[PDB]
RNA sequence: CUCUAACUAUAAAAAUCUCUCUUCUC
């Protein structure tokens, strides 16, 4: 190997408050949790690509400090019962993660898709907006 | 009167169909009147492929293709613009909409 | 931190916004001209102009 | 040098060595530079003139407006709140003496001062009203160089007028001090003040 | 309406010996002198500021630049 | 001769809670002088202003009076006060007001002494005020101990 | 007479309404 200590990004990007939470190769140990909501005020943009982008830059800085240079990025949408779709921020978050010096590796999607479980919230006629 | 021959279901001889929830408004609609999409797109946008490519080990990475099926209520399908209200004799045509990319 | 980046516009992508007075453009960074990015610029523009960018990484989206 | 005899004897200093086209016959347009290469080709120091008053084909089309001698544009933008609209000769005299004052304080041949202050005074990050009905808010955007110079000059002249209002100082002097406090990073100038305010708002609404 | 100004006399309309001494001391060392500049130094009301301006240009203490009315341009001798 | 802010330095610090007096709402928000501080105008943006979306913002501003405030970032190069109104805890507002009443009441006696002895308020503050705010954490409790213990 | 490829993301609140309907044959 080329002396690269692989990290794991484990991005969680809902419709609100994207998450970038770098963890070791074991996944059990946590590094540089800072999320989208920490980097913006208005709370309108908890999931914004800009909130995700500052959060990702900060996690990359902390990865530099601890020493993790290669990261395994994991995209995890809300999944399960709630809309199974990627958020609007995790993409800018991974772009920032790639940009900030870090050498990417093995992007994968681990969003949990159920096999017909748990009739979801909203009633039958659903959110009637 | 009959706006459509098929009632818009595409059920026509099946007794009853299980309901599947709308992906946006969580409406419960039968799996047939559950207007469908196969959103095959990249896990990373086509905008930022270059930055991910240059900063990547394993030269020429596969860059996986995320897959998911989208289920809309028809109300969302009108509002979220997956479908558009069409003129009368244009309701006949059922083929894919003229091959978006070719 | 003074990341004032000079980016030449090379192809204007029409005009956007509910206002109808801001234009999406393809600006390529003057240094390392192999990278291009779409961003919103307000005010009249034409190709060959070189915009100023405080940041460098806010990729643009159609404005509503 | 070059004494040319005529039945109508034009003054000596107007005949002597004027293969040297000069803005008011005092301030040399040559060896005047633009530091920021971003805004070049939108200021017309390229074509020298002899008076800050030339009415041509400047608004009929899209971008002929940007080909004005920058001093022309400052003169023209100075006749605002024009109960006295017109009276452009007053604007020409006012800018002429503003240039004189710039030549006196911190000699620095005044055209370079004008160009430098114009470069500084323009914001490079502004906002646009995006919030539609629900959450009314502004969203950040970049400023085109033509509009950047445009706002720079508009703020410069409006700050000069605001300094003039109900004050002993002549508009010439208020404009000169605005140019001085805009050429450097002096936050005291109103124009650079609003430049920083707009940039701060853009930063706040990224 | 209301006394929002709260402005004092703010100047002198008649020059005294001390202010004469002041202006004669600061006749040099001032790169630019105008009627507004003479107002800036809390010494002259302004009506006699022009009187003083004409007064300084008798032994060439300050040379003029342009003689337009309503604004004058003066630079200290060198 | 109103000047010479209560606290230590000649610019406000970062991430603190203060209270401003409001003067104008022109385009983007409130450029407001500070009566918790000396004289310097600080910005609040209308986004950093309203917790609830409002029809007329003026009902929440009430120009001319005093209002809760928070300084987040300070331009310590030429002077700018990134400040907000909504960025304050629901309870700590009362802490802000009570802090302001202490500081203002301390200012009143110093102004009285300055207008009596014609010493600029900054000198009386310098000699007296901050040594008190250093020994006891505030000049108000310093005066309270002075009335009883000399 | 020969072909099987990519793409985006909006739902603030908006209630109410009184007249009077008046002709076709060369
Ligand atoms: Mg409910
Ligand atoms: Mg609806
Ligand atoms: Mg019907
Ligand atoms: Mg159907
Ligand atoms: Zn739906």
């Amino acid at each position: 190997d080329n002396s690269q200590v692989f990290g794991v990004a484990r991005i969680f990007a809902s419709f609100n408050d994207t998450f970038v939470h770098v963890t070791d190769l074991s996944g059990r140990e946590t590094i540089a949790r800072v999320t989208g909501g920490m980097k913006v005020k208005a709370d309108r943009d908890e999931s914004s690509p800009y909130a995700a982008m500052l959060a990702a830059q900060d996690v990359a800085a902390k990865c530099k400090e601890v020493g993790i240079t290669a990261v395994h990025i994991k995209i995890r949408a809300t999944g399960g019962t709630r809309s199974k779709t990627p958020g609007p921020g995790g993409q800018a978050a991974l772009r920032a993660l790639a940009r900030s010096g870090l050498r990417i590796g093995r992007i994968e999607d681990v969003t949990p898709v159920p096999s017909d479980s748990t009739r979801k919230k909203g009633g039958r006629r659903g959110r009637r907006l | 009167p009959k706006k459509r021959a098929s009632n818009g279901r595409n059920k026509k001889g099946r007794g009853h169909v299980k309901p599947v929830r709308c992906v946006n408004c969580s409406r419960s609609v039968p799996k047939d009147k559950a207007i469908k999409r196969m959103a095959i797109r990249n896990i990373v946008e086509a905008a930022a492929i270059r930055d991910l490519s240059e900063a990547s080990v394993y030269a020429e990475y596969a860059l996986p293709k995320t897959y998911n099926k989208l289920h809309y209520c028809i109300s969302c399908a009108i509002h979220a613009r997956i479908v558009r209200v069409r003129s009368r004799t244009d309701r006949r045509i059922r083929a894919p909409p003229q091959r978006p990319r070719f | 931190k003074t990341p004032v980046t000079l980016a030449k516009v090379i192809k204007v992508l029409g005009r956007t916004g509910s206002r109808g007075g801001v234009t999406q453009v393809r600006v390529e960074f003057l240094e390392d001209t192999t990278r291009t990015i779409v961003r919103n610029v307000k005010g009249p523009v034409r190709e060959g102009d070189i915009l100023v960018l405080m940041e460098s990484e806010r990729e643009a989206r159609r404005l509503r | 040098f070059v004494p040319v005899e005529l039945a109508t004897t034009i003054p000596v200093e107007i005949q002597q060595a004027q293969q040297e086209i000069k803005l008011f016959n005092k301030w040399s347009f040559e060896d005047v530079e633009v530091k920021d290469a971003s805004l070049v080709d939108y200021i017309q120091i390229s074509k020298p003139i002899y008076v800050a008053h030339t009415a041509g084909r400047y608004a009929n089309k899209r971008f002929r407006k940007a080909q004005c001698p920058i001093v022309e544009r400052l003169t023209n933008s100075l006749m605002m709140n024009g109960r006295n609209n017109g009276k452009k000769l007053k604007a020409v005299r006012i800018v002429k003496h503003t240039l004189e004052i710039i030549n006196v304080l911190t000699d620095q041949n005044p055209l370079q001062v004008v160009v430098d202050a114009i470069i500084n005074s323009g914001p490079r990050e502004d906002t646009t009203r995006v919030g539609g009905g629900g959450a009314a808010r502004r969203q950040a955007v970049d400023v085109s160089p033509l509009r950047r110079v445009n706002q720079s000059i508009a703020l410069l002249t409006i700050g000069a007028r605001e300094a003039a209002f109900r004050n002993i100082k002549t508009i010439a002097e208020t404009l000169a001090e605005e140019l001085i406090n805009a050429a450097k990073g002096s936050s005291t100038s109103y124009a650079i003040k609003k430049k920083d305010e707009l940039e701060r708002v853009a930063k706040s609404n990224r | 309406s209301k006394k929002s100004h709260k402005d004092k006399a703010k100047h002198a309309v008649v020059l005294d010996q001390d202010k004469f001494d002041r202006i004669m001391k600061e006749a040099p060392t001032y790169r630019y002198v105008s009627v507004s500049v003479l107002v800036d130094r809390f010494k002259l009301g302004g009506s006699l500021a022009r009187v003083a301006l004409r007064h300084l240009e008798n032994e060439g203490i300050i040379k003029p630049v342009s003689k337009h009315s309503k604004q004058a341009i003066y630079t200290r001798a060198t | 001769t109103s000047h010479c802010r209560f606290y230590e330095n000649k610019y406000p610090e970062i991430d603190d809670i203060v209270m401003v007096n409001v003067q104008q709402i022109a385009e983007m928000g409130a450029y407001v002088k500070l009566l918790e501080y000396d004289n310097i105008e600080g910005m609040i943006l209308l986004s950093e202003l309203s917790r609830r979306r409002i029809r007329s913002i003026q009902k929440l501003i009430r120009v001319g009076k005093n209002d809760v405030a928070v300084v987040l970032r300070v331009d310590k190069e030429k002077g700018y006060i990134d400040l907000s109104k909504r960025r304050v805890s629901s309870e700590d507002i009362i802490k802000c007001e009570e802090k302001y009443q202490k500081s203002k009441t301390v200012h009143s006696i110093l102004r009285y002494c300055a207008e009596k002895f014609q010493i600029p308020l900054e000198e009386l503050y310098k000699t007296i005020a901050w040594p008190l705010s250093r020994k006891f954490g505030h000049a108000y409790e310093a005066f309270k101990l002075s009335i009883i213990d000399e």
